[PDB]
């Protein structure tokens, strides 16, 4: 049973949520190889764990930059959640630690790169291609939401592809354990639900709206609401009007009208039947949900892979030192990390 | 075309999060 699987998953989660792992490695245990990407207050690097020779991705956050961007509480949420969750399409936090300057989160390496990169290059995905990725997100949200977690950062840039062509969700900077409404304006303009834009209290329904944006973007090659400035994107999002490419199937269009639905009483994911409104929708009729979870479905795209720490599926980023001050920065703010 | 407008737009590259 899904419900029973989730019951047990929650017991596993809560034990770790209530007693988080802390200080489980040190920078000197890793050989830094290549920057895999950047953010406003951090970077992710491919590293090699010396004692095992395993490769990992190491997210490095500058504590001073975290503070200036008012992301202290959000960063503590990310680490606390990531260390407690367990799901095939989430990257396990293997280790975490901090030093005078930085916060460090070490997770499994996904050599296939970002969906974003392949999506833009190839232009768009076929409906079966998009559906395969979509199903993994549906299952991942079903899992996270059952734990009272809201995700809030869904976009192709943050969907990593593994060696078998399956998805890894890795970035939990906006993820929050909340049973009620929440209010933080956060996420990516193109992916914001109307509720967020309108400064309402919102809940996990915003993730199901974001799923609609993602499926649209995956199948069209561009998002449903775009413009040159965020303000113009927000006006499109709130106006309540989406146009579909003529090549979209009738089932795809009907799924999207129900995900990209401004009315919360009608948005799929949000109703009485919850996630089953989505799973049992006609566009997903060919989906074997169990087979997707078990990773027995053949990925329609499987990545070029030459060696263990090969990075050809990632863009090239300027390499910058990892500097560690001789003074501890922001000790109190990050005490629990 | 809508694709042509997207490709010519300033938001085909990686999109940053907003923080408020
Ligand atoms: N896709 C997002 C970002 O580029 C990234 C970079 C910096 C920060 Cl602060 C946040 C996110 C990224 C890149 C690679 C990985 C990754 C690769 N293997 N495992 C995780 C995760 C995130």
């Amino acid at each position: 049973s899904v419900k029973e699987f989730l019951a047990k998953a929650k017991e596993d989660f809560l034990k770790k949520w209530e007693n988080p792992a802390q200080n489980t490695a040190h920078l000197d245990q890793f050989e830094r190889i290549k920057t895999l990407g950047t953010g406003s207050f951090g970077r992710v690097m491919l590293v090699k764990h010396m004692e095992t020779g395993n490769h990992y991705a190491m997210k490095i956050l500058d504590k001073q930059k975290v503070v200036k961007l008012k992301q202290i509480e959000h960063t503590l949420n990310e680490k606390r959640i990531l260390q407690a969750v367990n799901f095939p399409f989430l990257t396990k936090l293997e280790f975490s630690f901090k030093d005078n300057s930085n916060l460090y989160m070490v997770m499994e390496y996904a050599p296939g790169g970002e969906m974003f990169s392949h999506l833009r290059r190839i232009g768009r995905f076929s409906e079966p291609h998009a559906r395969f990725y979509a199903a993994q997100i549906v299952l991942t949200f079903e899992y996270l939401h059952s734990l009272d977690l809201i995700y809030r950062d869904l976009k192709p840039e943050n969907l990593m592809i593994d060696q078998q062509g399956y998805i890894k969700v890795t970035d939990f900077g906006f993820a929050k354990r909340v049973k009620g409404r929440t209010w933080t304006l956060c996420g990516t303009p193109e992916y914001l639900a109307p509720e967020i834009i309108l400064s309402k209290g919102y809940n996990k329904a915003v993730d199901w709206w974001a799923l609609g944006v993602l499926i649209y973007e995956m199948a069209a090659g561009y998002p449903p609401f775009f413009a040159d400035q965020p303000i113009q994107i927000y006006e499109k999002i709130v106006s309540g009007k989406v146009r579909f490419p003529s090549h979209f199937s009738s089932d795809l269009k009907d799924l999207l009208r129900n995900l990209l639905q401004v009315d919360l009483t009608k948005r799929f994911g949000n109703l009485k039947n919850g996630v089953n409104d989505i799973k049992n929708h006609k566009w997903f009729a060919t989906t074997d949900w169990i087979a997707i979870y078990q990773r027995k479905v053949e990925a329609p795209f499987i990545p070029k892979f030459k060696g263990p720490g090969d990075t050809s599926n990632f863009d090239d980023y300027e390499e910058e030192e990892i500097r560690v001050s001789i003074n501890e920065k922001c000790g109190k703010e990050f005490s629990e990390f | 075309t809508t694709y042509a407008d997207f490709i010519a737009s300033g938001r085909t590259g990686r999109r940053n999060a907003i923080h408020d």
